[PDB]
DNA sequence: GAGAGAAGCGCCAAACACA
DNA sequence: ACTGTGTTTGGCGCTTCTCTC
DNA sequence: GAGAGAAGCGCCAAACACA
DNA sequence: ACTGTGTTTGGCGCTTCTCTC
């Protein structure tokens, strides 16, 4: 249902549109509702920027640990209380475990990413990190999408907010150039390179014995081709018609008949 | 028709052309948004049983079956360009498109496909069609091609310096000629791809290619919505051997804008990454003339 | 006379034979005595597998547990995605409703959204906030058979090994922080160590091309019913109980009647095959 | 480098493979990991079996089990030839040296005099009369590694077959007697029933002619030692403890130093492989 | 050591001289000690005969049941302290246990006997009963045994003395006219009857693959013959010179090589 | 010498030969019961190693093996019996002839004899002079003799009717010429295994030897000692044909003791035997001259 | 100059623990 | 619907290496 | 008159419990 | 010395049977 996605979500346009409805339905949600009414980095993962924003409450303040992939535009944002080089730790290593380790990474001078606390963490990770002092825009619709779910309900933990700001930057907004969403494009996997003056081979696949789950049988029925691999599961058709998922304890590696 | 599963093996290929033929017949959203709504329904439910069936059998794709499917391709996709109009528009037939798209990309990357088939089916006519398409302005169709086309240079060996003069010659008219294009960075991350694969001593035209296409290409005004990729490409090739890195340092230095302009810092940016590259192997023969244009 | 022997001091097999009877007479003696079978232990029936979603993203397991450092016992909430075993785990203080719907929160933004989720008949999965939450995004939340661990197997032994890699880590530092130590356990698991079989990481599969469609599946299921002797799941007992007839039987378990008011799912492990009364 | 990456976040092989690194030095590294070894639960050492008896009345293995009827605890006391299977078993009202000696005596009268016996660490074996009753006929009485049931599984399992007679006995005439039922659950278990195997009754291979000799047997055992790690078969703990270095080591256990006072006998079943110091 | 043996024992000079003790030596302590100074059934376990027996003691009577089988002289004897139906059951029932499973039993008329429950007792077993009214010898030894078992010490709980003296009677003492104790003649294998114009053909067991305790190898090296069989072990000889017993758990069948 | 599982295979069989040698020599303890005792030590426990090292081993048994080894045998074994003396005695030197009797029992069962290189190793004459043996006063000697005869007359087939016709012969000598036996019963329960494997029809010489040497055999007065086994030869036989028991019925109704004695019971006994089988199949042809006869 | 030892590397079945 | 699973580990076959007569 | 279904029978690997 | 083991059980290959075109 997109109408209670965008009241929930509070998402853009075309994400409506990807789903069920269409760009005049999206249109019409989208300006019904009261409330709605460059790039550094070559690779994902290669240069990041690293933000620390002060997040303004009725009677408390919170602290936003927020790092931006300079090529996808991905955020990985965190809540604290307060601000030592301890967090910024933490929410550097939260970050490597959201996105990945990335080779550089960048960030303004203050108290934090400046003591030896933080450069020894850098140095284990292999992460050289630069200083300047003069993105600010992914900093800005964050706030005002959490301006936007605190607007629709003031009893919320801080925490169910922040998690659902991310997913929808992430996972449900699209950019408008390249008609990807921030994880889309961040997690597209790259062109294998081409060798030269040496054909691509198509990469073949093991054969493999199979039972049936359910039977009790001890019988292994044919070495035969595994059409798709996955955790715990692959896809054998057992018939010239259809095919299941057979558990890996019930599957025997083979060896081509030739 | 039928379900493609509901019949027999004996007959069952007669079936996958007979419904590979319906969707030959074209249908134009951009004429009127409701004309055969029933006829569209079928074609679309049609078009996602056939890439449903293509990936889950073996043995499937036969002698009589290489022309057709590619004809059927040949009738959708190959046409003439929407009008140029410079939020870009999306193409109005999208869903048929995008299915075709993935069939086709299907089609090619299957285990049972033999590059030996199609090398009297696909020609440089073909190639040139393909070619010709990457203007569209729709980026999903820009993403589709550039990731056939991947797989189409990678899979055939005879067709791979022909396209490589191809893409001299688009780039030469687009330096030259005409300078209105929309498929630069797709084209760029499959140079940069077929770059990563070169092996050593490096060929004499590979350096032709450099300095005559990459490095002056610089000078478009238009470079801001390309600077990554581009850039890629130079730092995939120069690792191969770094003898050759001084050519483009004099080119970097020539085709620098002279005035003040926000342009300069990706300039910049290409430089550091040239920098964090040029500084071992005692590289300071142009060290000087470089820190002197930079100074200004 | 085998008959009387058997009944007499419950002998075996070639014991009748020597006295005088034919293998297939032995054997049906054997298989059709009542006590011979209900006080044998021993038992022979296929195996179940939890079910597995046909993508990514299509069907989630999330399981409790708990970890002892410096003195205190976090609650770790730990969800993985059934497809590519990619693992989203949230340390916590207390067991809450709250705190159940805020991981799931987190593993939804940190993955992705489910749609068929399954858990144990935990305290805090069966709570009005918690179905509010899953009805809200439209999530599918399902329960297992009570005191039946066996079937979330996946989300146990994540468990394990994400504190396996805990304990190696707070071995080597002691003084190292909890959040840290997670998150570096979560980036190992999911983007460094590669799975056994398939050689590849699960983030590499999360993440694959999801240009493959979802298999037509058939519901069609056995139309015969059999007797089963039965155990109960939640209390283990030395014999077996019954025999009785099942109502209904599906791929991994049986819908045994308990009593004569209210039937229950038994698992095929603690299901014995029995003789046709008729 | 794959060194710094695994003593950061302890990957596993493949993953070091990935970063750049031969196959055998990721390996080494795995194997040289000191917190790795230690956390994972897995081993592979050889198995052991217990030590079986020549000829008849060689070894014998006695135990004492517990059963519930007629609300009353009986305390059975069963001794089992280890060469042939063959089962005495005296039931008793409680536990005491003195019911161990007369057991053992009845046991003698109906099978036969033994030259070994060996038993667990039981309360009543350790006595002072039990000790003087076996050394007044001449009969070797060892004891087991404490906390170990493993090594009389022999034993164990005929008073789990005995028990699951007892069981179907009782089942058909809870108005039985206990003397009646143990007597014909004896009858049938050493006269009636055959061993699966051999497909010969434990009273045909007991009175066996003693025809056949003793073979010769060779004390020689191996003259080198290594590292192992340990864990104490009392208590059950998550990580091995050590590694330290055997003084001795026998077939199926190894005699490992606990601490700087006293060793210990630690049964191959809780013993890793380690790697040598220098 | 006979020595000590005797005077636990109490038994024959000829037990003795199956010991290391010889014929002058078993004389000589046999004098030196103070203490010591037809057959109807045609088969073992084919007709017994059940005799009841008072046992006088300082302060109070013992019930002895007798069960002597007429064959080989085996004794089966059960202590107790009443006399009815259910302990002639039950002491009926410790001698099958012992001994086996007679297929004619004989005893004297009584209380016991003759009533229902007996003779249901004894045709579920189908055992035919017959009663005649007027061995006496092995009750005698019997009583003797018990009596020198009691004048060596008379701290006995009155079941260890009838233990041993069970187990002097029926595998220590040995007879005079087939030079067989009890047990050895009772238990003795029956010589297999011999089929007429059919040679009677060695019987051959079957071939094995084992595996060497103690080295955790996964491979199974050679059919090879069995020597000798028995509960939870096998003979193999490992090579052409030493032979070792090995658990069944470690042996699979095998077919002959041909 | 040396160990026979201390020296390499291609001399095995030699040592195995020279040791079985040793043992040739005699060694009497009736002459002096002190005599040659390491002499005798030696050959005990060259005696115990053979018996062990023949039962662990397979492929022993050799061509040139099979005579010795009987003629050792031969040399121990068959010898003049002592003179007769009427708690019987034990011969003097019974651990040896043990050993020998027991490594001849696991030669013979060992499962690489083969029964057809012995044929014309063992004959008649073995035969004659094993049985000539089975008045030894010493009942073990007997129990071993009979235990060993069992075995000889299964394995071979050319030997049977000779030991029948050589049975049947002693027996007419025990009854008529000399009634000096102390092996009836061994005999007897090897003569009851043998009637146990008769097959349909019975022939007639087995009726022959019922009616000869086996019903009037009742006559002997010392029949208390071999009473059960020779019953039950009896009660082995009849259930082949129920048609032939009316003779026995005769001729136990004829050897009856007529004179009161404490020998009747015995009798009784066997009839009891005969009564348990002949009520069935309506045996009431010679009822009441039995019941007559028994009257008195 | 050539063939037997030595280091490398892909694979697997029995074990363990997840309250 | 309901339902056990993924990692660790020495032993071993197959393959590619080099010091030695 | 002959060859495919049907009853008989020897064998085995995964499970269970012995406090 | 020290040390895990024996029974139960449906599925299945091999073999010997008989009702049917
Ligand atoms: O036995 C458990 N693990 C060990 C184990 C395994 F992991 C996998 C196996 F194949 C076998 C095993 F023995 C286990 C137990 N409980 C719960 C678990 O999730 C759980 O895994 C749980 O959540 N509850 C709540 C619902 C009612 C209350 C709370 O008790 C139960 C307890
Ligand atoms: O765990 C036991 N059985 C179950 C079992 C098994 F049978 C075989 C296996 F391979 C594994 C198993 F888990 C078991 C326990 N104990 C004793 C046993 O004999 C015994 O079998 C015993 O006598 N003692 C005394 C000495 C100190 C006190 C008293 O505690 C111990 C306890
Ligand atoms: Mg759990
Ligand atoms: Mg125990
Ligand atoms: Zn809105
Ligand atoms: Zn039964
Ligand atoms: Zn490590
Ligand atoms: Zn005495």
């Amino acid at each position: 249902s997109p109408a209670k996605l965008h009241s929930f979500t509070h998402c853009g346009q075309a994400a409506l549109t990807l789903h069920g409805a269409t760009t005049t339905e999206a249109l019409n949600i989208l300006h019904s509702c009261h409330a709605c009414r460059i790039r550094r980095g070559l690779l994902p993962n290669h240069i990041w920027q690293g933000d620390i924003t002060h997040f303004k409450y009725k009677n408390t303040l919170y602290r936003l640990h927020v790092w931006v992939d300079t090529f996808s535009g991905s955020v990985s944002a965190t809540h604290k209380k307060r601000e030592t080089s301890s967090e910024a730790i933490s929410s550097l290593l939260h970050a490597i475990a959201h996105l990945g380790r990335p080779s550089h990474i960048n960030t303004d001078n203050g108290p934090a990413y400046a003591s030896q606390e933080f450069q020894h963490a850098c140095t284990s990770l292999a992460i050289r990190h630069t200083t300047h002092i003069p993105v600010e825009r992914t900093n800005g619709i964050l706030k005002t999408l959490l301006y936007k779910y605190f607007s629709d309900n003031p009893n919320l933990p801080m925490d169910n907010a922040l998690s659902v700001a991310l997913w929808t930057i992430n996972h449900l907004n699209v950019l408008t150039h390249c008609q990807k969403t921030r994880w889309q494009l961040h997690h597209s996997p790259r062109l294998p390179p081409i060798p030269e003056e040496k054909p691509v081979t198509t990469s073949k696949t093991h054969w493999y014995y199979f039972k049936i789950p359910g039977l009790n049988s001890r019988q292994w029925k044919g070495p035969q081709r595994a059409l798709q691999e996955a955790a715990g599961a692959a896809l054998i058709p057992v018939s010239d018609t259809a095919a299941q998922w057979i558990p890996w304890k019930l599957l025997k590696r083979a060896v081509c008949p030739r | 028709l039928l379900h493609i599963r509901d019949v027999p093996p004996a007959d069952q290929e007669k079936l996958f052309i007979q419904k590979l033929r319906q969707c030959c017949v074209l249908f134009d959203f951009v004429s009127d948004p409701l004309s055969d709504l029933k006829w569209k329904e079928v074609k679309r439910a049609a078009l996602s049983e056939m890439v449903e069936y293509i990936t889950h059998n073996r043995n499937v794709i036969t002698e009589p079956i290489y022309p057709e499917v590619v004809h059927m391709f040949a009738v959708n996709m190959f046409r003439t360009l929407p009008p140029s109009s410079n939020e870009p528009t999306l193409e109005a037939a999208w869903p048929h498109l995008q299915l075709v798209y993935e069939f086709f990309l299907r089609f090619l990357e299957s285990p049972d496909f033999q590059p030996n088939i199609a090398k009297k089916y696909i020609d440089q006519k073909f190639v040139l069609q393909l070619l010709e398409l990457f203007d569209s302005e729709d980026p999903r169709e820009r993403d589709f091609l550039k990731t056939t086309l991947h797989r189409i240079y990678g899979k055939f060996l005879g067709l791979r310096a022909y396209i490589r003069k191809q893409i001299n010659n688009i780039f030469y008219r687009f330096i030259y000629e005409t300078e209105h294009h929309n498929g630069i960075a797709e084209l760029l991350e499959i140079l940069g791809s077929i770059i990563n694969g070169f092996a050593l001593p490096l060929k004499e035209e590979h350096k032709i290619f450099l300095l005559k296409v990459l490095l002056p290409l610089h000078k478009v005004k238009s470079l801001s919505v390309y600077h990554p990729q581009l850039a890629y490409c130079v730092v995939q090739f120069l690792e191969k051997d770094s003898t050759l890195t001084e050519p483009v340092v004099m080119a970097l230095l020539k085709y620098w804008p002279k005035t003040h302009s926000p342009k300069e810092v990706m300039f910049l940016n290409e430089l550091e990454e040239i920098l964090d590259v040029i500084e071992p192997s005692e590289f300071v023969k142009i060290m000087e003339p470089l820190f002197r244009q930079l100074a200004k």
